């Protein structure tokens, strides 16, 4: 329901350094599926205590 | 309405390659030799594979396909040996092949390189060109590659490995007389070897009269031939194959008539 | 900030925005969140000195690692919601160095513009000088190259796997290609392309292979395909076992041969095998019995390579057999550059037919001139140009993207050092006549891909086929 | 995986110059240097060597 | 058949070379550019300075977006005009063009000259950050390297924003490439 | 169409369904000519 | 019917009846012998 | 699964003519040879060899396809010159001038040889 | 004992732990492969990563189909329990209605 | 003292090396499975 | 301004509905006001 | 249940009678041949061995049927099956004894396609009616569907990995219907916009540009060798 809302698809400003603005496949998934930047990183979270 | 009376400078000759220009020639003659320095002038190569044991890293027909690959001399016997086909043995002989044996066996914490000196023919006419040595493998302790197989006679117009050239360089009007081909800026364009310019000079006048002739050629050889083997190798072929086609033009035309 | 730095409370990757207009901090120390390191800058000035590059340039044999540059808060990661807070230098030696002040406040520089692309993009040579769409399509096609695809292939059974024969590493490549380990394990051949209309086989995307450099193993590649296969003894009026079907044991037996089959039932490795051959020998008792054995594709034709036996999870006695098949590229089989480049090979000629320069290199693939103009793949004429200096030089060209150092006139006059055109020119001579062809063509290496997509694979025919008895309409058989 | 045999472009000879061309490398020659001490001058021939990997090195590492 | 065996005479190619123009050319190509950027810088100081009057139909933002698309359009058209120009009889880009075999002016001189304005949905680079298009520029920069105008050549390559802005302008098209395969025949089928 | 000044000939609408309930089926025929021609005729198209 | 275990590289005659493990290494992985025929191959 | 053996670009395949020759009725004094398992490499140098004859009016060579291994050579001569003795005499002045560049090649290579 | 977790290869739980280059190739394992996938049932299986919105921050949307001018959404979570996630909406009623 | 411009290519490269050094190219999969 | 095209437009007219997604007049003028701008 | 075999998109009503799968089609990777006519599509010889046409038995073809009959399936271009007077089937390859084998007239013998055989050729999406045309089968010595550079425009199709149907007609009836109506000829103009819907393409239309520029001379040896490829030649060189 989410992705109905805005078009995931289109290249956001904000993926730079953090997603390949390249890669994507091409047909029905264009956009929809990503690739990491190389020194991209996802954190794994810790306490805020 | 006859033959051109072409002549032969020989520039350069080594045991790797001939230089040499022939003058007084038509661009088809010319080119034609060349074409047959490469597809076809026979050479004797591996074409028939039998690995009895192989546990090397490579697969079977990899091996094969380095072992076809791999230059044997052939200068004098390819001559008279046979090709398979119009041989009348049952599938390979000695008037037709020659055998090859290769059993390697590391037993050694240092890797083993299966090279071209662990070749072994049974004629001592045809043996591998580099016996540094080609390499055909690497063997890890424990394993071995046993096979035997057989070289034919073939030339490059069936494969690659029968073509006995490492690069036919074949040039002609270094100074573009003839303009048969047309630079945008011949300013940016370097002398040839052959060139009779000056260096301000960058074209030779437009020569309108003006023929293809005095072709240069550089015929490196791979090592199974002698570089003037090739070529010599290369007119007679030629010349069979419109002996050939000159008989069969006569009975063609004694059955038409 | 400086306790992120230091490191004292505060971890890398707790990210901590202020949205100065509506008066909020916030700080996220959740999981999911995105970010990259970027080099922290004080008073336009970078805090990495020379003195932590030396430290780095001995990684090995001192203990300085990329940890200490996150410790001497030197860099710090920074996610997308502190990137809006951020005035981020592109590069320190341009934007935050004394000019025409369009920004004295830059926070941090970016380590490389080039770290923006991924693995599958870092690989494309010149890719800031290619059109986008071709830089998406080569991150597809760079998924589907051939290679060595892992180390300990040998060692694997996967029901399909694509092995190179001959794997190259670019003549001309990326800084980011060595974290990649592309050098390692490539996918590809550097190839003598010739951008040529030689006799209208390269047309509409088609591509001229020499046949010559395809007989001395250019883009031959294996394919192995592995098939597994277990006896299971659920139910206890039916019990498969594997061993050879005989004629009179079994009451119904195809005309299939079944002397491939050893005494187990399992075809031995090193035997040729097609169509008609039986690669496993199942039979099923009746509640005589049954045979229930497997045979190969009338496509496939290959050898048996590996056949190994073991218990599988469940428990059951099964096998995998691994066929190996050599493929010689031929007419119909896709080939692609880094540059969304990709085609069919039309035609094959051998090296007398094909044109040849002065020095007598005839290229090994020719591509039409019109895939360029609306391509707009000019990295593709560049990687060609540079790779030429470099099998001339002897160096690996760099084909970073954002790298100021090169350009094309830089290139252009090395290849003028090597006794060549500056633009790649060469005059090439007609293979079939010997004329020298009026337009010199443009000549080069270029780093090609033989994709998996091979022509054997799709080649189908239906003629009259095996009908379903539900339907009485045609079905695979 | 292996030096090839010939080079694809000329088919000179090449497969007897990988272990002379490292030899060369371990000389503090230049990788043009040692290509042109190995006889390579058409940069087809130096493309086979300045852009071949060997991975027969490691495969070796694996027990048969 | 007969002009694929004249080819082989005359033969045809494409390269490096005919992707060059004269260093005058060049020269010409970078002064129309650097107007074009200033002419922008006006219109923006305009704006600012609220000397920028609406025109009808159009709301003030509309207005300077108006006036600074037709400068940055009007800097490609003259310098891509500038670069076909240069390109000589013998040039094989021009060859394919004047023929109609493949490509046009405008990829002639995106390869020679400027790529030019990369477009979202229509409209410049949008404001993807807050009131930033990329971290790298200042906040509320309508400038033509702000909002995604390339001012270099295929041949001279993108910056690394020009780059990035250049992806977001080629997803657009690769979207709606996947939006015709999915409609590609749904009217035809409908209407048979 | 009844307002005064306003050409009561040449004026039309983009929605058929309009055209439809004001003019006539005959009408509509015209006007999805006119739209379905403006469409193809865009980007310079030719349908016979 | 020899099979080679996957851990030792222990050649071992096998029936079809017993079961597929290593005589001495007790390993459940078993490799196939290369088939004693002879297969040819052209240097193509 | 379609490729054919490399030797059928030179090997003729049983009941298969080397040459055929078939008048061109379109022309007077004009034949077409199709000469079977030949390439350009006989095809240029005999096309050329013709277009030297003062009585040959037309020569020309070509290969209908390339994965195909005949090529046709059409022979257009004078009414006093058969297209037959046209073909024959070309053969005869290449064999000849072959035979030549071999006797020259050789004394070359004994010239470079010697010193 | 209450199950088996799946392995992620190479990871601190793997056996594939520390081992050297040369104790992986003696494994018949790749050195320059880069595990992060688990083997199941034989397959090499891979997670791919999922984007979904980020949760405890306030969004305001406007959504012109629907009823509400305006909707502040906020999906809560707690600090690592009850992995559901509770979503809360203050929305502002559309002045369409007369 | 501080990087100058005809050495920042070089030490630019050395930072990335070092960072593929610490983390490789699937930390991100392995960071999230430890967790 | 901007109007539908292409498919969706296509669609729309073989997909006859009352609601149009961008539906417009074009109203001429017979008077001195179509030549008089302020008229207009 | 009975509705449920019936209903959705692989019912029976519109998954097995408005489409489903057909006999005699073939399908590959298509790649450029510029040496075919336009109305020629070049098949590989396993594509063509493998699909037949039956060839009613007359006095005019009995022995030429009967020579296919006696190669068989082991020699291409051979014959499949022979069907008698009765509709009955033999396999020929099962039992080659030629005493069996005698051929009358009123016999169908399922020959191996051959060159000259008409064929409808298709690439998907078929858009339009030059989706689907008539070529004539020319085996060819590779594993791929050639065609002729123009007829890549009406099929919209390209040689980068494009794959292409073939449907081969199995009567005389529908055999000559693809002849006089469907043939890539008789497509040259399209109704849709009364223009030609083929034309000249890259090479050949970038070389004639060049080709037809005022200052392109061709020598005698030059002329001579383009003459070879114009199979409407009169044979008379015209006045330089
Ligand atoms: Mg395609
Ligand atoms: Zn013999
Ligand atoms: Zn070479
Ligand atoms: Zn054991």
């Amino acid at each position: 329901r989410d992705g109905k809302l805005a078009k995931p698809r289109q290249l956001h400003n904000t993926l730079w350094g953090m997603v390949c603005p390249a890669e994507t496949p091409e047909g029905h998934a264009v956009g929809l599926v990503k690739n990491l930047a190389l020194m991209a990183y996802i954190s794994v979270g810790s306490q805020p205590s | 309405p006859y033959a051109n009376q072409p002549t032969v400078r020989i520039t350069e000759l080594t045991d790797e390659n001939v230089k040499f220009i022939i003058e007084n020639t038509d661009l088809a003659v010319a080119n034609s030799i060349r074409r047959v320095f490469i597809a076809e002038v026979p050479i004797i190569a591996i074409d028939w594979v039998q690995i009895d044991a192989n546990s090397s890293v490579l697969h079977d027909e990899f091996i094969a396909h380095r072992l076809g690959l791999i230059p044997l001399t052939s200068d004098d016997i390819v001559d008279k040996l046979q090709y398979s086909r119009d041989c009348t043995c049952e599938e390979f002989c000695p008037e037709c092949s020659v055998e090859f044996t290769l059993d390697v066996r590391c037993n050694e914490d240092q890797t083993r390189h299966v090279t071209s000196r662990d070749l072994i023919s049974n004629s001592p006419r045809v043996i591998p060109v580099t016996s540094d040595d080609i390499l055909i493998v690497k063997l890890r302790k424990g394993q071995e590659l046993r096979l035997r197989a057989y070289a034919k006679k073939g030339f490059g117009k069936e494969h690659a490995k029968w073509n006995p050239t490492a690069g036919v360089a074949f040039e002609y009007d270094p100074d573009n007389a003839l303009r048969h081909t047309v630079y945008p800026k011949p300013e940016e364009w370097p002398k040839s070897e052959y060139s009779e310019l000056d260096e301000d000079e960058s074209q030779a006048p437009y020569d309108p009269n003006g023929k293809p002739e005095r072709f240069y050629y550089n015929v490196e050889s791979c090592g199974s031939l002698r570089p003037e083997t090739i070529v010599l190798s290369a007119l007679s072929g030629l010349k069979k194959k419109l002996s050939d086609l000159q008989t069969q033009l006569s009975h063609e035309i004694q059955s038409d008539v | 900030r400086k306790l992120r730095r230091q490191m004292d409370i505060i971890v890398s990757e707790v990210s901590m925005i202020r949205d100065i207009r509506e008066r909020e901090i916030r700080i996220y120390t959740d999981a999911g969140r995105i970010c990259r390191p970027l080099l922290i800058v004080e008073k336009q000035k970078l805090l990495l000195k020379k003195r932590h590059i030396d430290q780095l340039k001995e990684r090995e044999y001192n203990n300085y690692s990329w940890q200490d540059l996150v410790a001497s808060g030197v860099v710090e990661y920074i996610d997308t919601l502190e990137e809006e807070t951020v005035m981020l230098a592109m590069t320190p030696d341009d934007l935050q160095e004394k000019e025409v002040a369009y920004c004295s406040t830059y926070t941090h520089c970016e380590i490389h513009p080039s770290m923006i692309l991924g693995v599958c993009a870092s690989i494309i040579p010149f890719p800031d000088h290619n059109q986008s769409p071709r830089n998406t399509y080569q991150s597809a096609m760079g998924k589907q190259a051939m290679g060595v695809y892992i180390t300990n292939f040998h060692v694997r059974m996967d029901t399909l796997a694509h092995v190179l024969y001959y794997p190259q590493k670019p003549l001309v490549t990326t800084r980011s290609m060595e974290y990649l380990r592309f050098r390692e394990l490539p996918a590809g051949i550097n190839s003598i392309v010739a951008i040529a209309s030689y006799t209208g086989y390269n047309q509409e995307d088609s591509v001229i292979m020499n046949r010559s450099a395809v007989d001395r193993g250019f883009f031959r590649s294996v394919f192995y395909r592995s098939y597994k296969e277990q006896e299971s003894k659920k139910g206890f009026d039916q019990e498969e076992v594997f061993e050879k079907p005989t004629r009179e044991t079994c009451q119904g037996m195809r005309h299939a041969i079944y002397d491939k089959l050893d005494d187990d039932g399992l075809i031995a490795p090193g035997v040729r095998v097609s169509g008609d051959d039986v690669i496993i020998g199942k039979t099923v008792t009746l509640p005589t019995k049954r045979d229930c054995s497997t045979f190969l594709r009338t496509s496939e034709t290959g050898i048996v390579d590996q056949v190994m036996v073991t218990l599988n999870q469940e428990g059951y006695k099964f096998c995998k057999i691994r066929v190996r098949s050599v493929r010689i590229p031929q007419i119909g089989d896709k080939f692609a550059s880094r540059h969304g480049q990709k085609g069919t090979c039309g035609i094959q000629y051998r090296q007398e037919d094909m044109p040849f320069t002065c020095e007598g290199i005839t290229p090994d693939i020719i591509i039409n001139p019109h895939a360029i103009p609306s391509r707009m793949t000019i990295g593709h004429l560049i990687e060609c140009l540079q790779g030429k200096v470099s099998a001339n030089k002897g160096e690996i060209g760099d084909a970073t993207p954002f790298n100021d150092a090169v350009n094309v006139q830089k290139i252009s006059n090395l290849l003028s050092d090597y006794g060549y055109h500056l633009r790649g020119n060469e005059v090439l001579y007609n293979g079939f006549t010997g004329r020298k062809i009026t337009s010199q063509i443009f000549i080069g290496p270029t780093y090609y891909q033989r994709l998996k997509h091979m022509v054997d694979d799709k080649i189908h025919s239906r003629a009259r086929g095996p009908i379903q008895i539900l339907n009485r309409q045609p079905m695979e058989g | 995986m292996i030096i090839p045999v010939r080079c694809f472009t000329c088919g000179k000879i090449v497969g007897n110059k990988w272990e002379a061309y490292l030899g060369l490398l371990q000389a503090e020659y230049t990788e043009g240097d040692a290509l042109d001490a190995l006889g390579l001058k058409r940069y087809c021939c130096r493309r086979m060597l300045l852009a071949h990997v060997d991975l027969i090195e490691k495969l070796l590492n694996y027990a048969p | 058949t007969v002009i694929n065996n004249w080819l082989l005479i005359e033969g045809h190619t494409i390269g490096i070379g005919d992707s060059i123009a004269d260093s005058k050319t060049y020269q010409d190509i970078q002064n129309t550019i650097k107007k074009a950027k200033q002419d922008v810088i006006e219109v923006i100081e305009k704006a600012h300075n609220n000397e920028l009057e609406p025109t009808p139909g159009n709301t003030l933002r509309q207005t300077f977006e108006n006036q600074v698309n037709r400068i940055l359009n009007d800097a490609r058209d003259k310098t891509g005009s500038s670069a076909q120009k240069s390109l000589s009889e013998y040039n094989n880009f021009k060859s394919m063009v004047v023929s109609g075999a493949k490509g046009s002016k405008i990829n002639i001189s995106q390869v020679i000259a400027v790529v030019g304005q990369q477009n979202v949905e229509g409209k410049r680079i949008p404001f993807g950050f807050k009131h930033r298009t990329l971290p790298h520029f200042i906040k509320d920069d309508y400038g033509p390297e702000s909002r995604g105008f390339v001012e270099n050549s295929y041949l001279a390559g993108l910056t690394p924003t020009e780059f990035f802005f250049h992806a977001m302008g080629g997803r657009e098209g690769l979207i709606d490439t996947a939006v015709k395969t999915a409609e590609t025949g749904y009217i035809q089928r409908r209407l048979i | 169409l009844s307002e005064k000044d306003v050409d009561p000939v040449r004026t039309t609408s983009n929605d058929i369904v309009e055209i439809f309930t004001v003019l006539g089926i005959e009408a509509v025929r015209k006007a999805l000519e006119r739209e379905l021609y403006h469409v193809i005729s865009f980007d310079g198209s030719y349908v016979n | 019917m020899i099979y080679i275990c996957g851990e030792c590289h222990t050649e071992n005659e096998i029936k079809s009846r017993d079961p597929i493990r290593c005589r001495e290494c007790g390993y459940r992985i078993m490799y196939k012998k290369r088939t004693k025929r002879l297969v040819v191959f052209d240097a193509r | 699964m379609n490729a054919p053996p490399a030797f059928e670009s030179f090997l003729l395949f049983e009941g298969e003519k080397k040459i055929t020759i078939n008048k061109d009725t379109k022309v007077p004094n004009a034949c077409l040879f199709t000469i079977n398992k030949e390439d350009h490499t006989l095809g240029n140098i005999i096309k050329s060899q013709l277009l030297k004859d003062p009585q040959v009016l037309f020569a020309g060579y070509k290969v209908p396809h390339p994965l195909e291994h005949k090529i046709i050579i059409r022979v257009q001569t004078t009414p006093d010159y058969s297209p037959q003795e046209a073909f024959t005499n070309a053969i005869t002045d290449l064999i000849s001038e072959l035979s030549l560049l071999e006797e020259r090649f050789r004394v070359a290579i004994k010239d470079k040889q010697e010193g | 004992f209450i199950g088996k977790i799946p392995i992620m290869l190479r990871s601190t739980y793997c056996l594939l732990n520390g081992l050297t280059d040369r104790d992986l190739c003696e494994l018949n394992e790749c050195p320059l492969d880069p595990g992060g996938y688990f083997i199941i049932n034989g397959s090499e299986k891979v997670l791919i990563a999922q984007e979904k919105m980020a949760t405890n921050t306030v969004y305001v949307f406007a959504k012109k189909d629907s009823k509400y001018a305006y909707t502040g959404e906020c999906r809560s979570c707690l600090e690592n329990s009850s992995r559901p996630t509770s979503t809360i909406w203050v929305s502002m009623l559309a002045r369409g209605g007369q | 003292d501080e990087i100058t411009p005809d050495l920042w290519q070089e030490a630019c490269w050395i930072v990335i090396s070092s960072y593929f050094d610490e983390k490789g190219l699937v930390r991100q999969q392995l960071d999230s499975f430890d967790e | 301004k901007n109007v539908t095209l292409g498919v969706p437009r296509l669609k729309e007219l073989i997909n006859i509905s009352k609601k149009p997604k961008t539906p417009s007049l074009t109203v001429f003028l017979l008077g001195q006001s179509a030549r008089d701008a302020e008229r207009a | 249940s009975l509705k449920q075999r019936l209903k959705g998109k692989e019912g029976r009503v519109r998954g097995n009678l408005m489409g489903k799968r057909v006999d005699f089609s073939a399908r590959t990777v298509i790649t450029p041949d510029p040496n075919l006519s336009i109305d020629q599509v070049g098949v590989p010889r396993s594509i063509a061995a493998n699909m037949t046409f039956a060839e009613i038995v007359t006095p005019f073809n009995i022995d030429r049927l009967q020579e296919l009959v006696r190669r068989g399936n082991s020699q291409y271009p051979g014959a499949k099956y022979i069907i008698r007077d009765n509709g009955d089937r033999i396999d020929l390859r099962f039992h080659p004894k030629p005493s069996d084998l005698h051929l009358q007239t009123g016999y169908k013998v399922e020959r191996h396609m051959c060159d000259g055989d008409i064929v409808i050729f298709n690439r998907q999406p078929t858009l339009h009616k030059m989706s689907m045309m008539g070529h004539r089968v020319r085996i060819l010595p590779w594993s791929t569907f050639r065609l002729n550079l123009s007829v890549t425009t009406p099929y919209n199709a390209d040689f980068d990995g494009d794959e292409m149907n073939l449907h081969l007609p199995q009567s005389l009836e529908t055999r000559a219907e693809i002849q006089e109506l469907a043939m890539v000829p008789r497509m040259i103009v399209t109704p849709q916009s009364n223009r030609p819907v083929m034309g000249i393409v890259q090479d050949t239309l970038t070389a004639v540009r060049k080709f037809t520029k005022r200052d392109v001379f061709l020598e005698r040896g030059e002329v001579m060798n383009l003459l070879m490829f114009l199979s409407t030649w009169d044979g008379k060189v015209p006045q330089p």
